[PDB]
């Protein structure tokens, strides 16, 4: 408890409202449950929806793991981890194995998520079809109408415009076989990991104030065509540190002339492999 | 050696400016500048007072060759720090005597239609402020009419009576004779009677 | 006393904190008689800055400048211009400049007055620079988002 | 029959007495010193020094104390004090390359010569009120590292030697001085910069933020932020050579504001410049952005938004003028309002009855 | 946009330690307390309270102390701290007729029922720096008069009872709350006033100054300025009756603006409105002027000045948004600039071989 | 008609000073076993203002508001709402609110606690009004 | 008599520049002469231009009269007069006929001014076309070319909308038959007093950095149409104090009921009428 502040930095009213919204979202997998909180200014862009969920669901006994693009060394991830250490005092770990709360931005950890874990995803936009439908009045109703063919248009025309499905980030999915949800801009590599995961996944968008959750062991399938099944391009380049190419690789720039290298995005799995 | 300046520069400059303002706002009125007791010869008392109370670094001064003495230049750039130019067109305060020529008069700066105050002021030293051609003055500063007979050069008389430079362009003339000073702004209508 | 040496000791005096200069000068106890040609005057100095640091000049405001000038019995004129408004400091700097213009005090003050002050300033600079370097950073960026 | 009486001077004297009583506040507390404001309210002092026009920390702190913390009032106090003092000299153009860096960062290059240096900053901090500051305390002992500073040439020097930018070369032109003559629009870049350095930081920050709307998500980059001590020296006529009169803590921002393709010239990155007293980083960046926006006429651009309108921006940038002419409505205006009342009464009596 | 950056934890912590040690300043001087700041720098606290949005003197003074006197950073701190508090109630609408006046003036008449009560004000002071404040002293003794407040009816009540102006009637419309839902333009007048009260003082001052100089003139008259304590009341659910929870020191500005000629109503004056915490009144006057300027759609008058532009005025008045925008540009964008370098270089090759 | 009196003494408590109220309550040496059913909580109160002072409502920021509740042994509930963040002050105000509803303390505390506090506040308000009215500008005066 | 500051608080360079500006203004009657105005102890928009003009002009032998809204008892007038007393130590009078330098805000004295008197006006907006054209870059050219037709169009539009000219104070005038000049924010009631006045009129816009003047016996003609002549403010009531009927009156609301009293703005003239029997 930070002096002068509530536990987890949020007033209990916002916590209670977000908790009620989380319960409704769990009872309705894939549905972007609205919640009517206030406006909270934060320095780092990440947090308008993820920090709120973490504060709503974090407890004194939790172990927090903050991840930015899979990494824990990121400046924003370190800042958020320190912020939650200050306002909650929870323990923090660098291992997906020992973590009980994993706040991540645009990345699922390589390590399988076990039971008694919650993973929170920051969602810049909670409705994928905002790029097509400008007015939200039809967007809400078409979910009940099940008119999910409109979002299939971009998938259909991606191959026409480029020859292959290039939507490797924020690829839409259908969860529970009913609700079309768009996760955070996680890579196509991690989209399979959402299929019947042992852990409870929470998605929170702040600038839109919509929450949706994926209960553990919930069937979520990538949206594609039978003639063009959802496939993830295998990686043919290794990691410059541990070498293993079984994990999604991000790029780190080393110089001002464009020089760079590929390293495992999930630094925890990278360290696990390196120490092997 | 350098010519001295106002004994009380602040008070003397204030009084000189008030006399000059009286002369300027009411054209044709002769006023006496009794604050400086010895002008910088060839410059008389009134011309020296005007220069000391108005000239400074910002205002280039052009002295006509008859008045362009050495000690006067030294004292002028020491007491006022005013730039000393060699051509009439570069001057803010032109100083001349009866020997003024038409070319010099027309070279001076009359200002611009958008910045009419960016012109020059001609500080003319005349033989006398009376006894010349009888001149009738009408305009701002003159209730009904005024009569003055300064001994003006023919070129300056033509300038005043004809005004080749339309308003707001024109040179404000300051006639000086010893300690006495008369002013004709560019807005004064002058006829030779 | 070449121009460079006078510039050096004048800069050292100007950058010296008024308190340290006063204390060290009083400890020196080498006091002479001098006539203040120009009473310590505080005015403004117009700051000229450059566009981009190297381009055309503009006026970046003003700073206070306290100037003083001193004369010695033997006719050596000393001067000082120092940012601030401490008139006593300005006249003291002018005094030391006048004293160091003459061989009587030049070598002594250069060896025991100017050098200690410059060394103190260098020590303060070094300590501050070390604690600032404690915050030296090397950021590594990542492509995409 | 309501004989008029005098109560004006005795009104204003009592009002000023009440204002000074309010300034002193509760007497059970020690009266805060000018030195405390200078040392601890150092960013307010930096703003007052920058906008008031006198780089004198003690004077700015005194103005803040006398203004009851009102930054605009302190700025105007310092600006009015400027008239009291005489211009003793004009320094040589400042050399920001010789700065003793308290802080030096760049958002464009990682490996800048001299190294990145975060220095003292509020960046990356959590905006959590430190309630332990409600009571006495002391800051943590400062960590220490190597005590040497490497040479730190400007980032835009690198950009210019790479052909991506144009080096700002002095042509010997005499800078304009708005303090000597009134502004005459259109203004030279020197006049615009001088006015901007005196401009209210909130207004300039809002203008810089509004310039964002002009383009999309490709925001400018802080090519180099550099805060540290610059030596001030003058060439007095009594000596003829340069004398090092002191040093000033200043912040210099050079913003990379995107590239343009001038005709008959290779495209290059346009740059904005901001120079402030003290560590007024936000003000320096806003000044750089507004300077780049006001560079429209010389780049052959069209003003799309008020921020690029030279006259509107500069005429109202000065804090003292805006504050004075808005507060002057508190002056009596019953003569003017009576003239309005008479006309409205006549209009009402004719529109209806 | 968002460049992920790694490897600065040690440097960031060192920078924060440096910033806190500089905020504390020289430890020889005492530590500038928060009670001292709120009592003696009261106008800075007024501005920070008004813009941040919490009318707590001590919290605003603490935020100012933490920010080393910076008003924008203090506003950020207070605005963020507002998030950790629970909304316990909504007060009854303020009744400024019951204000306990510390100051009250009217520029539209020579004298009015109640009198021209100057109160504490820097107006009519000669802004000559007071160097005695460089040391301690004693506040002046306050001359006393009749310890009574005469009926001070609002001047606009007087103008409306003459038919020269219209009473502001309550239609019962529910006020908009930007602190719950982001504004959508065009926004109702209540939303506009709420945003104006939170806007940067130095930017709304400049907009009001622009309107005065002729960029969207509204012919303003300071119809009334009031500063005093207003009782705040709530109606708790536990109870059923209104309870009084305390009093707030606030300033109210009612501007008399140019008259109009409605098609089927007698000509009358228009009016702006401003309302701020504390006794910082220029903010209230600027708020009233910009309120009248933004009332253009209400009166059907096409905008001719930037101050009449609703989106321009309101989208950039927030200090927090503009400060965050400017701070982002400082963050390492090494990758993004490398993209720009390649884009620029291709243009250089295509247009110059 | 006890609502008006309860409002009066609640306002006298809230408008009081924590130092004054605490000192007077300690001097009274009056205390009854009570339990804090609601712990003193400091949050926000939204400020509601009127356009032109009399027109439509708009929101004019927030203030800090502290509230506490106390239940006495007999079950009387005392509440408090005071601007600021002084939680002990709010608890004391709630305790006095509860006590003033007991017939044993109503008249006694009104004579010894509420009326003196109101008198002190009125005295300082009158003094401040005198100091402020010293700044009045006089133009015309009746003459006989 | 100065307490540290130079006489009149301004250095000699500033006053010399202002004096050159005044001379140019007198030589070009009605034209706005720019000058390098300095920041004064009074905030911009509170009379800094008039203060600087008086400081440049005033001398030790002058009797300064400072009136705002026609009265010497106004708070701003009190402050300006006290400042000038501190920095000059000159004689100060409330009688217009006894004054040598008169600094006014929004009022021309009811008493006619004599030959040697200088009246200095405080001007917020030196440009008469500022409200029609906010930009100085355009009004400077409009004055250069004498393109004043837009002011006539403004008067025409006022007539069309209301049937009366809307401008009531700061009523634009034509000076010396050439320059459309903005007077002070004086009532149009005072406009006729500027025509062929025997006193020198100075106009200081300190915040706007402009000085202009009207020489003695200079034609001043308020703008108007032939069928809509120039008319001045008139009240159905005399003064409630001196019974005057030719002085600019002002309202003083007495009580909340709505009882009014009209009394002279020019308090010196009011006192003259009251002591000399009654009107
Ligand atoms: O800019 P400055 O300092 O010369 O102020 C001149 C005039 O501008 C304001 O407007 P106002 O006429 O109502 O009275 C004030 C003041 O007298
Ligand atoms: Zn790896
Ligand atoms: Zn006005
Ligand atoms: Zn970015
Ligand atoms: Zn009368």
């Amino acid at each position: 408890n930070l002096s002068g502040y509530n536990f987890a930095y949020l007033d209990e009213q916002t916590k209670r409202m977000i908790r009620r919204a989380i319960l409704k979202a769990v009872a309705i997998p894939g549905y972007q449950v609205p919640f009517g909180g206030r406006e909270m200014p934060m320095p780092y862009g990440w947090g308008t929806g993820g920090i709120q969920l973490t504060a709503s669901v974090i407890g004194e006994s939790d172990v927090l793991k903050v991840i930015d693009q899979g990494a824990d060394d990121t400046t924003n991830a370190v800042s958020i981890r320190n912020f939650f250490k200050r306002v909650t005092g929870v323990n923090t770990t660098e291992r997906t194995d020992d973590a009980t709360l994993i706040q991540t931005r645009h990345r699922i950890p390589e390590t399988p998520l076990t039971e008694d874990q919650i993973i929170i995803f920051q969602v810049p936009i909670p409705e994928p079809l905002r790029f097509i439908e400008p007015r939200e009045t039809e967007t809400r109703t078409m979910h009940a109408l099940e008119e999910y063919g409109v979002m299939q248009v971009k998938l259909y025309e991606d191959i026409a415009r480029f020859g292959h499905i290039a939507t490797t980030y924020a690829y839409p999915v259908k969860v529970n076989g009913r609700y079309v949800m768009d996760p955070s801009p996680i890579p196509k590599f991690d989209n399979p990991k959402m299929d019947m995961m042992p852990a409870l996944q929470l998605f929170g968008a702040g600038r839109e104030k919509r929450i949706y959750a994926v209960p553990p062991f919930t069937r979520v399938e990538s949206l594609d065509f039978d003639d063009h099944p959802f496939t993830v391009q295998q990686w043919d380049e290794p990691c410059a540190i541990c070498g293993s190419t079984h994990s999604y690789l991000d790029e780190v720039v080393l110089d001002d002339a464009g020089n760079r290298m590929f390293v495992c995005s999930d630094t925890d799995y990278c360290r696990q492999q390196s120490e092997a | 050696t350098l010519e001295t300046a106002f004994m009380l520069p602040v008070q003397d400059a204030q009084h000189s400016f008030r006399r000059l303002l009286k002369a300027m706002s009411e054209p044709g009125v002769i006023v006496a500048l009794h604050q400086l007791k010895r002008g910088w010869q060839p410059l008389n008392i009134a011309t020296t007072s005007v220069l000391l109370t108005l000239a400074d670094n910002d205002t280039p001064v052009w002295l006509s060759t008859p008045l362009n003495n050495d000690i006067v230049n030294q004292s002028l750039r020491f007491h006022t720090n005013a730039p000393l130019v060699s051509q009439p067109e570069q001057a803010t305060f032109a100083v001349t005597d009866e020997a003024i020529s038409s070319e010099q008069l027309n070279a001076l700066s009359t200002g611009t239609a958008v910045a009419p105050e960016a012109g020059a002021t001609l500080i003319l030293q005349v033989a006398s402020l009376s006894g010349g051609r009888m001149l009738r003055l009408t305009g701002a500063g003159i209730a009904e009419e005024r009569m003055i007979a300064p001994q003006l050069p023919e070129c300056i008389l033509h300038e005043l009576t004809e005004r080749p430079h339309p308003f707001p362009l024109g040179i404000d003339l300051i006639l000086t004779c010893g300690e006495r000073l008369l002013a004709i702004p560019r807005t004064t209508h002058v006829e030779v009677c | 006393a070449d121009t460079a040496t006078r510039q050096h000791w004048m800069s050292v005096l100007a950058h010296s904190q008024p308190a340290e200069l006063a204390a060290r000068l009083n400890a020196l106890n080498i006091t002479a008689d001098y006539e203040v040609i120009r009473a310590a005057e505080t005015g403004l100095v117009q700051i000229q800055a450059r566009m981009g640091g190297t381009g055309e000049r503009f006026f970046a405001g003003d700073a206070t400048l306290t100037r003083a000038a001193v004369r010695l019995t033997d006719g050596t004129l000393g001067y000082s211009w120092v940012l601030g408004r401490d008139k006593q400091h300005a006249e003291r700097c002018a005094l030391i400049d006048a004293l160091m213009q003459q061989s009587r005090h030049f070598q002594n003050l250069s060896e025991t007055l100017i050098a200690p002050l410059d060394a103190d300033r260098m020590a303060r600079i070094a300590a501050r620079q070390a604690e600032v370097n404690a915050s030296r950073v090397d950021f590594f960026t990542m492509v995409r988002g | 029959m309501y004989v008029a009486v005098k109560g004006g001077e005795k009104a204003i004297d009592a009002a000023h007495a009440l204002q000074e009583s309010r300034r002193r506040g509760d007497t059970d507390l020690p009266e805060l010193s000018v030195a405390q404001i200078e040392q601890q309210l150092n960013l307010a002092v930096d703003r007052v020094m920058t906008e008031g026009g006198i780089a004198d920390r003690e004077l700015a702190a005194l103005a803040l104390k006398q203004a009851s913390g009102d930054n605009v009032e302190a700025i105007f106090l310092l600006r009015a004090y400027r008239t009291t003092l005489a211009k003793l000299a004009v320094s040589e153009p400042l050399d920001t390359t010789g700065m003793r860096l308290e802080r030096r960062i760049s958002a464009v290059y990682k490996d800048i010569p001299g190294g990145q240096l975060l220095g003292p900053t509020y960046d990356y901090t959590h905006r959590l009120l430190d309630f332990t500051l409600l009571a006495n305390g002391e800051a943590p002992t400062l960590t220490t590292a190597d005590s040497e500073q490497q040479p730190s040439p400007h980032v835009f020097s690198l950009l210019a030697r790479q052909g991506l930018a144009k080096f700002e070369e002095d042509s010997g032109a005499q800078p304009d001085d708005i303090t000597r003559t009134p502004p005459v629009y259109p203004c030279s870049r020197s006049s615009r910069l001088q006015q901007l350095m005196r401009g209210d930081e909130g207004y300039l920050l809002a203008l810089a933020y509004s310039t964002q709307r002009g383009y999309g998500r490709n925001h400018p980059f802080a090519g180099e932020i550099r805060s540290g001590y610059i030596d001030v020296s003058i060439v007095p006529e009594e000596l003829g050579f340069a004398v090092n009169v002191g040093e000033l803590l200043m912040t210099e921002c050079e913003m990379v504001n995107g590239f343009i393709d001038p005709p008959d010239e290779p495209p290059h990155f346009t740059r904005g410049y901001g120079l402030v007293f003290g560590m007024s980083e936000r003000k320096a960046m806003a000044m750089a952005l507004v300077d780049r926006a006001l560079q429209a006429p010389e780049y052959g651009e069209h003003a799309t938004g008020p921020a690029q309108d030279e006259e509107f921006v500069l005429a109202h940038a000065d804090n003292v003028e805006a504050a004075g002419f808005v507060s002057h409505l508190k002056l009596p205006h019953y003569v003017d309002f009576q003239a309005e009342l008479e006309l409205l009464k006549r209009l009402q009596q004719e529109k209806n009855h």
